RNA sequence: AGGAAGAC
RNA sequence: GGGGAACUUGAGUGCAGAAGAGGAGAGUGGAAUUCCACGUGUAGCGGUGAAAUGCGUAGAGAUGUGGAGGAACACCAGUGGCGAAGGCGACUCUCUGGUCUGUAACUGACGCUGAGGAGCGAAAGCGUGGGGAGCGAACAGGAUUAGAUACCCUGGUAGUCCACGCCGUAAACGAUGAGUGCUAAGUGUUAGGGGGUUUCCGCCCCUUAGUGCUGCAGCUAACGCAUUAAGCACUCCGCCUG
């Protein structure tokens, strides 16, 4: 329990000790959306979990467009690494 | 898993069919095939006894294990494939001896799983156990009347029985049509609901597709002559003129209980 | 007006304490209310979870 | 036959009594309807008092002398029934308030003023 | 962390009693879940009537698992004809 | 918690 | 406003904790109601303001047993909890959504609102397949009344329950849109954190985040609201014009 979070944190870690820095957060929520999306594929008719899923999709999209506005190069290398469109 | 056809002609206007998703191959085993010919309701004299039969697309019988005599030997479910003789579809399993057998595929069985048929076998879907070993309440199909004869009771698609508790030498079993009935506890009955489950929810479509299964036209007696049916005759659109609506032969047909009253199996039946 | 659990400073119910649950249950088999027993609300929720577990495992009676 | 159960039941409308053995063996029974009242007098504890009286006569007729009594249903003939049973030449040892209490079970029938 | 309580019926001779508790301990340990402890209370008089038994044997098995052995134990326990009761508890 | 009772 | 470069409060992340009837699936348990079989057992049971229809000498009701099946989870239970709203109360497990407290280790304005759009959405209703114990529109018998297509009594179909879809409405209510910030107090309750002789019981003082009840200035046409504003402001939305 909670080792995948650690390995994505020090993998997408760009500063030495950062846990903010939105590449870390986009990585964490891409893993969380994929896990919860498999859960809803099992339980199709759960709806409050879908509401949580839509909330995290909104969080990730707002962080992504902020990263577009700040630096397009880091955003481009992140989207090429993660593979989402 | 019911594939509706979009209406392009008036024949396909209300037709549905199965998707045949669970069927994995289209070539049955050449060592477990036996020939058949239609008889059309005919007899050993040659006369017609069964109305409304004969004329369908030809088929070939797959010999299917109803006895489950192989005790102590684990098998592997090689394929699940289409049998035209029965509403369920069957599974070819390879035993560890080297031979292959055809069983009825239960609900939720998958390719490659193991099948253990002994009286010491644990309860999973597809295993065959005697009814003194099968615990109370489990869904059970392929029940035998007599020990060693072969599974007779609940064999069609999507139908399964329940075990309402053991009694001794006998075992109480609730069959389909809600029917509680006592079966000797040496009868080997398989475990699990039968695995097509969707044979009811099929709209046939044309008249031709009911013909392809070997079903002839069915004629009311109201449109027949007086000497061909009790209902026949009348100066146009006759009602059932007689009291007690009748068979074409001389017996009434609505509500008339046709089971023999002095039947020898009445001591083994509880409810109906 | 005093809680036993906050009085003695005890950790969680340790649900196999059949005598303790038998003392907190009424003699008919009813769970005693908070206004009578005097426990805190968190410990009342933990107590009623323990008591229902014991009732299912047939350690404490339902009716008498 | 010395000891028994007195199953007294008191509804809002009726009061019915059975003298029974401990092992499920009824001796005799009576009610206000058995004693002849047809109207609202069935609900009166006085009619319950005669019902308990003639139940005690049937109990003495078979021959038992000691009881314990179980009461069912909400009613009014509680004290009159138990005092008639104890003062009719019998003994009572225990009182049981056995009323069937569902947890919820099935839903109750509808109200009287809809 | 699962503490497991199960009730065995008292019409059991003690040879087959240790046979069936060894059987269920083997069920717990055959799926990669080692046991962390056990405790046998013995025979106690139950609070109400199960089938015909006023009393029965209580066993407690403390397992650390990957949450397959507990429900494998559960299906084998309520499919058995000789164990009266069973619950599992995830300790917090 | 203890009756059905219209219109001007 | 457009651009470049700083900063940490707004907003997120990590770390350490806490509570929950938040959701979906599978399983298990007891008390009741009904039905069936048997033992005892006589002559009534039920029902209302009197009544009667009903059920019952083919043995009822009561009573002691043993099976069947469905629904709902008493006390715990609290102007308590959780959820965006509808709503969610037996217990256990698998998966899962959030919320709150503390920290100061991070990124450094990533924020608010939101027309159209998409998604949920009580009950009743519809389609397909199950299940049907109790309750019960429709419907029938008994009363009452001038009539009584109603209240009241006896039955009782669809429904209520499960799975898959649909419709998309309620007095869907706090008859109070969302967000942020200032403005006297008193007193309970829920989940925390910190301090004063303790790691003992409790006693006091700060401290949030709910959830109540009284009560100033102030607002209102009055009722009333009042740090959970209907006060003083700023943004965005929806809506009204007898």
């Amino acid at each position: 329990t909670q080792e995948r979070k650690n390995q994505l944190i020090n993998e997408f870690k760009t500063h030495e000790s950062d846990t903010g820095s939105p590449e870390v957060q986009i990585a964490i929520l891409t893993d969380s959306i994929n896990n919860l999306n498999e859960h809803l594929r099992t339980h199709k008719k759960d709806h409050h979990s879908r509401r949580g899923l839509l909330k995290m999709v909104g969080k990730r999209r707002n962080l992504l467009t902020y990263l577009r506005n700040k630096d397009v190069t880091r955003y481009r290398e992140l989207i090429n690494k993660l593979g989402l469109r | 898993a019911i594939k509706k056809y979009k209406p392009t002609s008036n024949g396909r206007r209300g037709m549905t069919t199965s998707d045949f998703a669970e069927i994995t191959t289209d070539k049955p085993e050449k060592s477990l095939l036996a020939p058949l010919h239609k008889k059309g309701g005919r007899n050993n004299q040659g006369k017609l006894t069964v109305r409304h039969q004969g004329g369908g697309h030809k088929r070939q019988y797959r010999v299917i294990d109803f006895k489950r005599d192989k005790d102590g030997i684990p098998g592997r479910v090689a394929t699940v494939e289409y049998d035209p003789n029965r509403s369920a579809n069957i599974a070819l399993i390879n035993y560890a001896d080297g031979e292959k057998r055809y069983i009825l595929a239960p609900k939720g069985i998958q390719v490659g799983t193991e099948i253990m048929s002994g009286p010491e076998a644990d309860i999973k879907v597809g295993n065959a156990l005697p009814l003194i070993n099968i615990p109370v309440g489990t869904v059970v199909h392929n029940i035998e009347l007599k020990p060693g004869k072969g599974g007779q009771l609940v064999r069609s698609a999507g139908t399964s029985a329940q075990v309402l508790g053991k009694e001794g030498k006998y075992v109480l079993v609730r069959l389909n049509s809600g029917e509680v009935r006592m079966i000797l506890s040496a009868c080997r009955a398989s475990i699990g609901q039968v695995g097509n489950e969707q044979h009811e929810l099929i709209n046939i479509g044309k008249a031709g597709r009911s013909r392809w299964k070997g079903i002839r036209p069915t004629v009311r007696g109201s449109v027949m002559n007086p000497n061909d049916h009790p209902h026949g005759g009348g100066e146009g659109r006759a009602p059932i003129g007689r009291k007690s609506p009748m068979s074409p032969w001389g017996k009434p047909t609505l509500g008339f209980k046709t089971r023999k009253k002095k039947n020898k199996s009445d001591k083994f039946i509880v409810r109906r | 007006k005093v809680c036993y659990f906050t009085s003695n400073g005890i950790t969680h119910i340790d649900y196999k304490d059949v005598d303790l649950l038998k003392k907190f249950v009424s003699e008919r088999g009813k769970i005693l209310p908070r206004r009578v027993t005097g426990t805190n609300a968190k410990y009342q929720r933990k107590l009623t979870a323990a008591i229902k577990r014991a009732r299912q495992m047939a350690l404490l009676p339902y009716v008498s | 036959i010395e000891s028994g159960i007195a199953h007294i039941r008191s509804t809002f409308n009726n009061t019915i009594v059975t003298i029974t053995d401990t092992h499920g063996n009824a001796i005799s029974w009576s009610s206000a309807g058995a004693l002849g009242f047809r109207g609202s007098r069935k609900s009166t504890p006085f009619a319950a008092q005669m019902a308990a009286e003639t139940a005690a006569k049937g109990s003495i007729e078979h021959g038992l002398k000691t009881l314990e009594v179980t009461v069912k249903g909400p009613g009014s003939g509680r004290e009159a029934a138990i005092r008639a049973l104890q003062a009719a030449g019998l003994e009572v040892t225990a009182i049981r308030d056995v009323t069937p209490v569902p947890h919820n079970g099935c839903r109750p029938p509808k109200r009287r003023r809809v | 962390k699962y503490e497991v309580m199960y009730i065995i019926r008292p019409n059991i001779d003690e040879e087959s009693k240790k046979a069936v508790i060894e059987r269920f301990n083997n069920v717990l340990t055959s799926n990669g879940a080692e046991i962390t402890g056990t405790k046998d209370w013995g025979k106690r008089r139950l609070a109400y009537e199960i089938n015909d038994f006023r009393d029965g044997f209580y066993q407690i098995v403390n397992v650390q698992s990957d949450a397959a052995a507990v429900q494998e134990f559960d299906r084998l326990a309520k499919i058995s004809d000789d164990i009266i009761r069973h619950i599992v508890v995830k300790e917090e």
